[PDB]
């Protein structure tokens, strides 16, 4: 582990930080959309059922 | 070394980067803990 | 607006160009034709010369006999009447043998025997023209890229007229010679095979067809946009990159993050066009031999909703 | 063979479409690597090799044997500009414009840029000069359209720069390549045919004001133009679209 | 001085709004042309069936 | 990172809007004011398609389908789940396409090249707007536009076509097909010819453009030339798209019947309509 | 907050103000169109 | 945490502030549209029912 | 630090103008929102 | 050290203003979430 | 086996590490998607049935 | 057998190693997909039936 | 037979071995797919029937 | 030499490493096949 800092001698941080930012946002978006597509985990539908907001 | 960073610069940059990773992942752990207590997925 | 270089402002004319000699047998070249000033606004004015060696005689005379055989069938369908001939021209059709004749050669002349004769003349004409494209390149010492590209078109044509009929086991599967009838055959083929839009190779073939219009729109517009730098002298730009080729590359790089070279754009060009008929012939050859209902096949392959 | 699958839904049509995707991936890899024969390796803006070179490796070198004893071109091979570039950084970070340090028209930068091509003429298939003044081209004459010879040449300031004194023609392709314009001082210049608009009583140049025509680069011999000189002239004229004064 | 500066800031923002308006209004005029033409043609009599399963 | 020749071209200016504010590159990509616009509209449209898949209840990208409003909405706005998302995505698409074209214009200006490329792309945009905007508003409902889905837009093509019988009989469609087929032919020949000259038989010198002329003259008795073939490839492509848009904007607006019946005008010209025999007598 | 004025040392105010005019106009149009497409708020059908 | 200011040694604020402005407006617009497409949280639709404004 | 060529004092002055008109614009918007809410409450 | 030509002191200065904007923006966002949560609780 | 380090004299580590990173992510995504496509291993459906969260 | 090392004088090891890695991965993926497509060898469905995990 | 080695003076071994490799792999795949398509030779279905692994 | 420019010693060295990788990979594959065969014979 101690030598993992040498990644920055191979990859330029300006590119890596952009790639990481794009990656983490799209990953986070995709997981939230997966849960919203899942009836047991769509928090907006769960809360509608909890608070009787549908009819 | 392709990037032109010295070994000392690579060490410094990595240390700050890792503090970013730990902070982000600690917030994520708290988020997972909250959602797990609210609604377990196992 | 400024000058767009779509039509020439001034035409110039000099002594006619007889062409490069290389290993060409010069006795088989015609003389030069007339110069069309009408064509000279858009491209070259010079017509000819044309080369007419042994395969060209074979191809043209066989092609003439194909065209003449269909023509005399249309005059017969017109009842020899010149007014009816012109009225019904697009409606006449030389049709393949009916299904009960299979692949046999016993079908009567009116019942598809003439279609077989015409198809034989077509077969010889096209294949001898392929050898003509190959040998014209050989005699000039050129690469055979044109003949190999043409083989992709011949592949679809062979599938339509020959290979798929043989695999299906009757000539009745082949395309009729006739303007509206070959359109009607095209429509009927899709209806019989359960909507050809769900044939993935027809989808690919469309993608390459649209891609060919996309790519030639891009490439044609690009070369005209750099023509102010001599960009259309592409071979010299390949041998000695000028600012024309650099500006062309950077426009696309800055636009879409990657670019071609002056040689390599023509490798995109040839393959984009070739893939139309290469994928096309596969898609047709699979139709009825392997898949008889492409929509149902699409339902079972995750591309159409289930019933 | 209809309905015959090796496993699951894997039809002979399935085998075909999966085979095509593998072919297309290989073909696209081939096409992109063939298109890397110019301009690579990638550089930092200081001109040193960039740390990132992208996912496709460079192709093996190929050699073109050039006609007429002009030698060989091998590509990819050592790229160099082989001329001064009068641009300075506007910013320490990458990705920003580089500003002209002098007159960009004279310096040949930006849209005024030119490439250090061969300082020899382009040759036709027989080895003669491809582009000649039409007064030197034995049988050539204007065959259609307004003959531009003798028309005044108007700059985009709407003032007269000179008059047309000859056409230069592409001999094998039989087309007009340049207009030769005699300037006020009696020297001539070449204007690219694509950058002029011929009109019934004038030739109009949208790219240059009349004061810029003297700065058009001259040809070193009056009967031929080199590929280097073509790039310099065409670069300068197009540069006027950005840099000519209002 | 400051009234001149205030007017300059307002003018620059009005340039952007004016172009965004002009393009938007021109778009609506083009839409209105095709609407007027479609009202003059026999379309109302010969209305096509819905091409989509959504109807 | 630059191409080895790129630096001399990366100068200020040529922008239509924003001055120096956006006059910079993100890697290879030039940004500009319209690059900002293009990215925003593209990202928003893409994410709204993914959200429409959440509402649809599918993650199979081949089954994802954003349908336009039902005909009952006419040209009004619909509920987002019931076609209002198609409306927003269509605005995003139009914003992205127009921003992309305008970004190409300022790239042309910076490089000093002609405007042929953004002009050519505007034909593709106008064909798109024919199918989603001009024809639907003539016909009075958004529901005549096509749905955004890989296979479902082909259902729209099929259903629209067979509304008029075999759509091959549309005369403008026949012309458009002929330009499309001719363009692909010309592209194949042009690619092959340049490559055959640059890549001769083994150990031969590069062929000249004079050899390119000679090969085509020998083959067909004519050569259009190096300038003429690029003019041709552009105009064939653009004519194909122009006649495509024309064939659709007349369909369902001035023509309503089976397109095969249109050709009877020729057959029933009075100087031969009644002559017996043939196919039509 | 007191240092937010330094934005005008990063971005050229002339260009920002033009772009902000575009942004605010287009944003407003978007919101009005959302309300016209809303039957409870379409003030032209009331 | 204390060294996160060094990010401005890696990215120029002009490029960052543009990228951030696009990101934040994109994210906000997307979340509002997600809620407008959701019956339980579409405020325009909730208000219409609350005050009986439909029909 | 400066990419625009404004001095610090110029930027301070220009920001004071921009903020004053931003507050006025938000004030007019608040009035429009209040009028619409009184007319037709969206909560 | 840096790619941007900012000094260390300038990078600190710029970060202090940036973080003020971030905390201001997030503070109003928290208020907006609180108002909406009171009006219509999720979870 | 001890000689496997010589691969970094054959192949440039920049391309290998990018290729590996992409490869591993797409492999991981593939395996998670396969399990989500499997009713006996979709953990969201399993927890939905376990905790009686459906209907 | 012994002389087979001379293949590396014919083929550049770089080209071979990339081609072989692609080949082996696509081969392995195909064989696993065959077995998943095969009801008697889909290990996820076998374990589902073994442990009574469906309905 | 003893002179068959002279083929390598006519045919370039790089081209031959590549063409041979592609040839033999595609031929092998084709034959295995034919046998899997043939119910009497699908070894997976044969073993499934032998060991009663379905229904 | 051959077409690649590897010397005979370089070719012997590279082959020795390559073959050890091949044996390692195939040894693992043999154990995998044995485990699956004992679990579920395909003959
Ligand atoms: C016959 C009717 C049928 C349909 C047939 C349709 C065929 C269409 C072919 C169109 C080719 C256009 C491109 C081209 O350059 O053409 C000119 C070229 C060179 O001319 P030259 O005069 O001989 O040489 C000049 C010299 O200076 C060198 O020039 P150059 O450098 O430009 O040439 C190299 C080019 C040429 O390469 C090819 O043409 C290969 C063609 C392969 C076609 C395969 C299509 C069908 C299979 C897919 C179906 C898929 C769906 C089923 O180099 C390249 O273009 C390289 C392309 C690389 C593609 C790599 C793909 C790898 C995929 C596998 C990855 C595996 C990873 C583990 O000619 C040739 O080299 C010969 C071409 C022979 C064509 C195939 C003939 C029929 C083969 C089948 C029957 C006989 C064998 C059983
Ligand atoms: C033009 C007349 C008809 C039409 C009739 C057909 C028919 C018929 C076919 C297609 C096919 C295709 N059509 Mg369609 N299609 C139309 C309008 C569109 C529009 C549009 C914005 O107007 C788009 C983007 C597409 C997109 C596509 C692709 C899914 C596919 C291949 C196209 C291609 O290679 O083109 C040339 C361009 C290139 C080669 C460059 C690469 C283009 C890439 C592949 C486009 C990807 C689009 C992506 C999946 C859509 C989502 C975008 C993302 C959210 C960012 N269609 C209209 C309604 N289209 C074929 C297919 O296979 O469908 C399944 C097919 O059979
Ligand atoms: C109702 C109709 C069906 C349908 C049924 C078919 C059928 C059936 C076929 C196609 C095929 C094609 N379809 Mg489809 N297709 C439909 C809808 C579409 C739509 C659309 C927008 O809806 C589009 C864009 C397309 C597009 C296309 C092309 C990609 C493809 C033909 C390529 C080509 O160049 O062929 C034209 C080129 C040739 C046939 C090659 C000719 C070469 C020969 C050698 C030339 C000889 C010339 C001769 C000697 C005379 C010369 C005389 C001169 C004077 C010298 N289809 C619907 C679903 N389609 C074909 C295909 O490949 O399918 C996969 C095909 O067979
Ligand atoms: C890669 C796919 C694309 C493709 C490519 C392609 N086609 C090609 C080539 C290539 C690369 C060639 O090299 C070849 C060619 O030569 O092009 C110039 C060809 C070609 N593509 C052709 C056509 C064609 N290509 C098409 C399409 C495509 N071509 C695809 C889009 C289509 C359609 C329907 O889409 C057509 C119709 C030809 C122009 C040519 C092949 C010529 C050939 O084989 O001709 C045989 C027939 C004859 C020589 C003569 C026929 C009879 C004529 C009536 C002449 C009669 C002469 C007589 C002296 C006069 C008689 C008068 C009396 C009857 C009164
Ligand atoms: C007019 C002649 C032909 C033409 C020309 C042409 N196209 C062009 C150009 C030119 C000259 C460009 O300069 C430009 C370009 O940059 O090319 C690389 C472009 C281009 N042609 C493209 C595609 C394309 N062109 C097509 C057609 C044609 N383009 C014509 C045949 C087709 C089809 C179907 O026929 C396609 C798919 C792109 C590669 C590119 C334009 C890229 C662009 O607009 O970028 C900004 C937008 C995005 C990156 C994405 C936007 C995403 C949306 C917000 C959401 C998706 C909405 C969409 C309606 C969904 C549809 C779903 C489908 C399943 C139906
Ligand atoms: C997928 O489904 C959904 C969308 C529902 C769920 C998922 C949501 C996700 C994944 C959301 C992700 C959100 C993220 C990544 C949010 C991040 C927000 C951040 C980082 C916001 C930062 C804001 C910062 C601001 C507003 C800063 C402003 C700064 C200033 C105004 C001052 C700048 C400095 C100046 C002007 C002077 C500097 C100059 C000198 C000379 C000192
Ligand atoms: C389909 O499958 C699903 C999606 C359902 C499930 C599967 C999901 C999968 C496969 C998920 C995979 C996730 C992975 C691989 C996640 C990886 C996450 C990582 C590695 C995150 C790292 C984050 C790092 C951060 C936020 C670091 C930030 C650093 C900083 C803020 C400081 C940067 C350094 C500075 C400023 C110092 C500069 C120094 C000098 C001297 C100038
Ligand atoms: C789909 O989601 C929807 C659209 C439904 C909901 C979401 C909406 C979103 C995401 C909205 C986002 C809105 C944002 C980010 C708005 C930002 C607005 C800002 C920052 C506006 C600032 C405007 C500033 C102006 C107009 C300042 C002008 C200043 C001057 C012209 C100086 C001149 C002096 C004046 C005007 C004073 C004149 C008066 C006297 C007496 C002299
Ligand atoms: C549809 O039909 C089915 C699929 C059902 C049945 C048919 C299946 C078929 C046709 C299967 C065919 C299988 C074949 C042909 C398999 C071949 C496998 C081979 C040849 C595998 C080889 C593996 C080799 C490996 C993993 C080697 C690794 C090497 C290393 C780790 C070391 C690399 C060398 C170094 C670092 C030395 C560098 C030296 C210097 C001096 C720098
Ligand atoms: C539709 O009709 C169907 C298809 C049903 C029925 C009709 C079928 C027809 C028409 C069939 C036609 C069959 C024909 C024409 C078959 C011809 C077969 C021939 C001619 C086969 C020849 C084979 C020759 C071989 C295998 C020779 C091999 C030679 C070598 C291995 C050695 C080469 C020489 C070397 C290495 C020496 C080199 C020397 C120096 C000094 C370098
Ligand atoms: C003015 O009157 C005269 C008579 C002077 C001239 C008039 C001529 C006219 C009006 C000609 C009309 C021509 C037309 C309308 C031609 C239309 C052609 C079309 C649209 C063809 C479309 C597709 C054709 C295909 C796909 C054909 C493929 C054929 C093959 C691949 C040939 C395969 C070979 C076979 C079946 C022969 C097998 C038999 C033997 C003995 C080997
Ligand atoms: C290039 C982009 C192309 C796509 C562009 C889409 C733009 C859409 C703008 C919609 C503008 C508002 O449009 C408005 O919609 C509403 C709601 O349907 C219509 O309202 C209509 O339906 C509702 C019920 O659904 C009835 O109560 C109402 O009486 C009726 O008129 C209005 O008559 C129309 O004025
Ligand atoms: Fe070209």
């Amino acid at each position: 582990m101690s030598k993992f800092y040498k990644i920055w001698m191979i990859f330029d941080p300006r590119r890596v930080f952009v790639a990481q930012g794009v990656f983490l946002f799209l990953l986070a978006v995709m997981i939230h959309l997966i849960l919203l597509s899942t009836p047991s985990y769509n928090w907006l539908e769960i809360s509608a059922a909890k608070y009787n907001r549908v009819a | 070394g392709y990037t032109g960073l010295t070994d000392e610069q690579a060490q410094e940059l990595h240390s700050v980067y890792m503090s970013g990773l730990w902070l982000f992942s600690a917030v994520a752990i708290v988020a997972h803990l909250a959602v797990y207590i609210w609604r377990p997925w196992f | 607006a400024e000058y767009q270089n779509i039509f020439s402002q001034v035409q110039v004319r000099g002594p006619a160009d007889l062409g490069m000699t290389e290993d060409v047998n010069l006795a088989n070249r015609s003389g030069v034709g007339p110069f069309s000033t009408l064509l000279g606004w858009f491209g070259n004015a010079q017509l000819g010369p044309i080369y007419l060696g042994s395969l060209g005689v074979l191809s043209l005379f066989s092609g003439l006999m194909w065209f003449f055989t269909i023509g005399i069938w249309f005059w017969y369908q017109a009842g020899w009447n010149p007014a009816v001939f012109l009225r019904d021209l697009f409606f006449f059709s030389l049709e393949p043998p009916a299904p009960e004749y299979g692949l046999s050669f016993a079908a009567p002349l009116k019942e598809g025997g003439l279609w077989l004769i015409a198809s034989f003349f077509m077969f010889v004409a096209v294949w001898s023209w392929w050898g003509r494209t190959y040998l014209r390149a050989q005699a000039l010492g050129m690469g055979k890229h044109t003949a190999w590209a043409f083989l992709s078109a011949i592949w679809l044509w062979m599938v339509l007229g020959f290979i798929r009929p043989i695999l299906m086991g009757s000539w009745s599967e082949a395309v009729p010679y006739g303007i509206f009838s070959h359109l009607d055959w095209t429509n009927n083929f899709s209806l019989v095979h359960g909507n050809l839009f769900y044939n993935p190779f027809h989808g690919l073939s469309i993608a390459f067809l649209y891609g060919s219009a996309l790519l030639f729109a891009m490439h044609g517009a690009t070369i005209l946009a750099v023509s102010r730098f001599g960009g259309e002298r592409e071979l010299e730009q390949i041998a000695d990159r000028g600012t024309a080729a650099e500006r062309a590359a950077l426009f696309w790089r800055w636009t879409m993050g990657f670019n071609a070279t002056m040689e390599g754009i023509h490798r995109w060009a040839i393959w984009m066009a070739v893939l139309v008929t290469l994928t096309g012939g596969i898609g047709i050859l699979l139709s009825g031999t392997v898949v008889d209902n492409w929509y149902v096949w699409g339902q079972n392959h995750g591309m159409a909703p289930l019933n | 063979m209809v309905g015959v699958t090796a496993f699951g839904n894997f039809d002979l049509a399935s085998l075909a479409i999966y085979s095509f995707w593998i072919f297309l991936a290989g073909l696209i890899y081939y096409l992109q690597t063939e298109n890397m024969r110019e301009g690579y390796p990638l550089e930092n803006e200081d001109g040193t090799p960039a740390a990132n070179q992208g996912p496709f490796p460079l192709p093996k070198p190929k050699t073109f044997i050039l006609p007429h004893g002009r030698g060989t071109l091998t590509v990819p091979g050592p790229e160099s500009e082989d001329r001064p570039i009068a641009l300075a950084r506007t910013a320490v970070s990458e990705g920003f414009p580089h500003a002209p340090t002098g007159d960009p028209m004279k310096d040949g930068v930006g849209p005024a840029s030119w490439v250090a091509r061969r300082d020899l003429p382009e040759l036709d298939g027989h080895g003669h000069n491809k582009i000649k003044p039409m007064k030197a081209a034995a049988g050539f004459h204007v065959s259609a359209g307004k003959n531009p010879i003798g028309l005044p040449v108007r700059g985009c300031d709407l003032e007269i720069a000179g008059k047309v004194v000859d056409i230069w023609v592409d001999i094998p392709e039989q087309m007009a390549r340049f207009l030769e314009v005699e300037l006020k001082d009696g020297s001539t210049r070449l204007l690219p045919m694509q950058m002029v608009k011929v009109q019934s009583n004038r030739v109009h140049v949208n790219a240059l004001s009349s004061d810029l025509f003297a700065g058009i680069p001259t040809i070193k011999s009056p009967t031929e133009v080199t590929l280097l000189e073509e790039d310099k002239i065409c670069g300068y004229v197009a540069g006027g679209l950005m840099y000519a004064a209002p | 001085p400051k009234t001149n500066l205030r007017l300059w800031v307002a003018f620059q923002m009005m340039k952007g709004a004016g172009w965004a308006g002009g393009v938007f209004f021109g778009t609506l005029l083009l839409i209105g042309f095709f609407r007027v033409v479609g009202l003059m043609l026999p379309i109302q009599e010969n209305q096509a069936p819905a091409p989509n399963i959504t109807g | 990172a630059l191409l080895s020749f790129e630096r001399k071209y990366r100068v200020p200016g040529g922008t239509l809007v924003g001055g120096n504010l956006f006059d910079f590159w993100v890697g290879p990509f030039y940004v500009g004011f319209f690059g900002v616009a293009t990215f925003f509209f593209a990202a928003l449209g893409i994410i709204l398609i993914a959200w429409s898949a959440v509402l649809q209840g599918t993650w199979n990208p081949q089954l994802i389908s954003v349908y336009p409003p039902a005909l009952e909405y006419g040209l009004g706005g619909a509920p987002l789940a019931k076609g209002g998302l198609w409306q927003i995505i269509t605005i995003c698409a139009t914003g992205a396409f127009v921003s992309w074209a305008l970004r190409e214009v300022e790239i042309c200006r910076k490089l000093g090249i002609g405007y042929h490329i953004p002009f050519a792309f505007a034909f593709a945009i106008l064909a798109y707007l024919t199918l989603v905007l001009f024809r639907p508003v003539m016909m009075g409902a958004w529901g005549y536009a096509f749905p955004y889905g890989i296979w479902t837009h082909l259902d729209w093509v099929s259903n629209t076509g067979y509304t008029y019988g075999n759509f091959h009989y549309n005369p403008a469609h026949m012309i458009a097909i002929s330009f499309f087929f001719t363009n692909a032919l010309a592209l194949a020949l042009h690619g092959a010819l340049v490559l055959s000259a640059a890549n001769p038989e083994k150990g031969k010198e590069m062929r000249t453009p004079d050899h390119e002329d000679t090969f085509f003259r020998d083959l067909v008795g004519y050569s259009i030339g190096t300038l003429g073939i690029h003019r041709l490839g552009l105009l064939l492509s653009l004519s194909a798209v122009f006649f495509s848009a024309l064939c659709m904007i007349i369909t369902g607006t001035i023509w309503f019947d089976q397109w095969v019946d249109w050709w009877q005008w020729w057959v029933k010209l009075p100087w031969w309509a009644n002559i017996p025999g043939g196919i039509n007598g």
